[PDB]
């Protein structure tokens, strides 16, 4: 096939390249610590009113959505602009967590393009909102038999709210032509009304805690990225290695090289990686690429015989009628202590001939 | 509470071979590696600043250029950090680095910095450093890099969103403050800041008197400016930079 | 709402391949067992054309 002929003349022909196939993938990514404080926002003992909705900016930490999935009570986990499945891999620059309490019937109003009291006067999302909305029942934390009068909402406002805007004003709503002058009465109502939560309310009226996660990308480098799983470490085998974003394929043997504490990788004279420090355990490993060889076929003429021998150039015999030569591993030829003239050259003083195929 | 208290004089000295740092986090052993980076040139003109407070504004804001080499032979408590930014007011973002006895706080906010900023000890207050700090987007607290005769060298770079700080502490036998020989600066922190930095200023600490509200003090420090330069660094058997040549200093080093 | 798209699938399609299977997708660790519910959603969703 290599010579593009059906008859092969006597000699040695370099026909293929032997390779040691990678067996496992070892992805020793950096030690995952200091994850984002989602416990502080989602599992807070006290939430905020929807008019004064609490906003927490999230940056420079490991975004982690495992905890959210673990939690069973969630009524809605509806996501917009990104899929919920690919939250952990696609990553963003800043994450805004907005926390408030509303009634169950209004949870449908927390979406782009919706109208209502909450959307127009309390919390508005833009039509191109990229993020997720999370809501859950909070009867055990926000309902009182006497009535929980500590949760408020805005019922009256002159104009609709812009997206991601808050209004904490307590100005008396002037619905008519006469000035209110700060005193309530007819055509002058206080805009903030209390969510009098009680445990015996219907499911549409029980208190629901809502956290809106808004993801944004800017010109700054994105520093809130989800954890990359670090599998166990396997040594002494040809494994595809991914160490702190540096990728390759090679054996990882023990190293005698003492790195300084600030150094992470190691390079050769010819600027090829020869060492690395594991980011989980502070140890030095000698990255050595897997064995490769030039497969050469030693054959006499097809007129004479069809027997062949294979020389793996540069490959030790333990990594592939097997004989070890300085040229490489020769399989299919029998070493003979007799000396003859060279017929088929193998290398390093070794020659092959046909009498079976012998090497001498 | 912005008050003008520090006067500053300046002289010119020779850098010798100070200011070399590790350009990456790659171990190289027994090799000669040529790298092009922002380096302090050999035998370059370095400004020696003496800042004196005795018990008008004479402490101007220095340019940052492409990065700053800072050196001091003083103790760790007198010089307490730096200020980085462009306008140093509430209209642009700014970086504040403040060291104390236990840790270092590096913090990027919209600081309205004072004309003559200094940390005053009484506990430590930053009200003489800035008057306000709003829209704050970064904070990083870690172990300090001014710890305890000892020459302290720092390299500040602001490259493609990252503020890189390199440092080294070298015990210098009594003599010339900028000594001969080599002492390479190890990589200390890479901060994902992403702000525009064109100007910088050094922060000093002043003590209250309790008896001319602040005690009289003096601080001497060397400032040099990094330039895009090609260096040839020698890595020994253990990976340490023990020698370097500046490729553009003289024809002999250029041949090297 | 007559036009629907496949929001969720286990793997990407091949060129010139059509998928019309209306089977449920498992988006989480918990199995769904073919019944809709919490964190178990239908893959095909309709466009809101107005
Ligand atoms: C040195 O600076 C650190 C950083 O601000 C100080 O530690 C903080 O002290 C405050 C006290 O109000 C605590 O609320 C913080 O939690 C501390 N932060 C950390 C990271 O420890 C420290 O007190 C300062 N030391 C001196 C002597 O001024
Ligand atoms: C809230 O508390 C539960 C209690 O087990 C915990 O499992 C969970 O991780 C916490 N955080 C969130 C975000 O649910
Ligand atoms: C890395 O992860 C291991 C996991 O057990 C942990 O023991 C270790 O403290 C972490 N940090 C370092 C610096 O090794
Ligand atoms: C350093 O700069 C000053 C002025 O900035 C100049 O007078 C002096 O000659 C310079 N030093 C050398 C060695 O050229
Ligand atoms: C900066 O702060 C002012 C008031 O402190 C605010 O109006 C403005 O929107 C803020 N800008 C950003 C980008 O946070
Ligand atoms: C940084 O600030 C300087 C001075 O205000 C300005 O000339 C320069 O264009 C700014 N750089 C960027 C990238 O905005
Ligand atoms: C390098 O390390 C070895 C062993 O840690 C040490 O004996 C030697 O002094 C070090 N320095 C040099 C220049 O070889």
């Amino acid at each position: 096939c290599t010579l593009k002929s059906f008859t092969v003349e006597k000699g040695i022909y370099q026909t293929s390249n032997f390779r040691v196939q990678p067996t496992e993938s070892i992805v020793r990514f950096p030690n995952i610590t200091n994850l984002c404080p989602f416990d502080e926002v989602f599992n807070a003992t006290r939430f905020a009113s929807v008019y004064a909705w609490n906003r927490k900016r999230i940056s420079n930490c490991v975004a982690d959505y495992s905890v959210l999935y673990n939690f069973a009570p969630f009524f809605a986990f509806k996501c917009y602009g990104v899929s919920p499945t690919k939250l952990n891999d696609l990553c963003f620059t800043n994450v805004y967590a907005d926390s408030f309490v509303i009634r169950g019937n209004e949870v449908s109003q927390i979406a782009p393009g919706q109208t209502g009291n909450i959307a127009d006067y309390n919390y508005k999302l833009p039509d191109d909102f990229t993020g997720c909305v999370i809501a859950w029942n909070s009867n055990k934390l926000d309902s009182k038999v006497g009535g929980n009068y500590n949760y408020l909402y805005r019922l009256f406002r002159k104009s609709n709210l812009k997206p991601f805007e808050r209004d904490i004003s307590t100005e008396i709503y002037q619905a008519g032509n006469k000035p209110c002058n700060g005193v309530a009465g007819f055509n002058c109502y206080f805009p903030l009304r209390s969510y009098g939560f009680r445990p015996t309310y219907g499911v549409g009226h029980q208190p629901y805690r809502v956290v809106v996660l808004s993801f944004e990308l800017l010109h700054a480098p994105a520093t809130v990225c989800g954890p990359k799983k670090s599998t166990n470490l396997v040594k002494n085998k040809c494994v595809n290695f991914n160490f702190n974003g540096l990728t390759g394929t090679g054996v990882l043997t023990e190293s005698n090289k003492k790195f300084l504490p600030f150094q992470q990788f190691g390079r050769d004279i010819a600027d090829t990686t020869d060492a690395v420090r594991d980011p989980q355990t502070l140890e030095i490993l000698d990255i050595t690429p897997c064995s490769f060889g030039g497969v050469s076929v030693i054959t006499p003429g097809t007129n004479t015989s069809n027997q062949v021998a294979v020389l793996y150039q540069g490959v030790n015999c333990t990594e592939v009628n097997v004989f070890q030569t300085r040229a490489g591993c020769l399989i299919g030829a029998e070493y003979v202590n007799n000396s003859y003239e060279c017929d088929i050259p193998i290398g390093a003083g070794i020659c092959a001939s046909y009498q079976s195929i012998i090497a001498y | 509470q912005c008050v003008n208290l520090i006067t500053r004089t300046q002289s010119y000295t020779n850098s010798f071979t100070r200011g070399v740092y590790y350009p990456d986090k790659v171990f190289r052993s027994s090799v000669l590696h040529s790298t092009q980076d922002l380096f302090l040139p050999f035998f370059s003109n370095v400004t020696w600043f003496h800042a004196i407070h005795v018990s008008r504004f004479d402490n101007p804001v220095l340019p940052f250029n492409d990065g700053v080499y800072f050196a001091s032979t003083e103790k760790s408590n007198i010089i307490r950090g730096w200020i980085f930014g462009t306008t140093l007011d509430s209209k642009t973002q700014s970086l504040l680095i403040v060291n104390n006895a236990t840790n270092v706080v590096i913090k990027v906010c919209e600081f309205q910095f004072c004309n003559d900023p200094f940390l005053d000890v009484y506990m430590e207050s930053e009200f003489r450093v800035y008057s306000s700090a709003n829209n704050c987007t970064f904070e990083y607290v870690s172990q300090p890099f001014l710890m305890d005769k000892n020459l302290r060298e720092f390299v500040f770079k602001n490259i493609d969103g990252y503020f890189k700080i390199y440092s080294k502490h070298t015990p210098i036998n009594l003599g010339r403050d900028l000594p001969q020989g080599f002492s390479a600066l190890e990589p200390l922190v890479d901060l994902p800041i992403g702000i525009n930095i064109t100007r910088f200023q050094t922060l000093l600490a002043l003590h209250r008197s309790y008896l001319s509200g602040w005690t009289a003090g003096a601080a001497a420090y060397y400032v040099g400016y990094l330039q895009p330069r090609t260096f040839l660094l020698k890595y020994n058997e253990n990976g340490t930079i023990t020698d370097a040549v500046d490729c553009a200093l003289d024809p002999l080093s250029e041949t090297k």
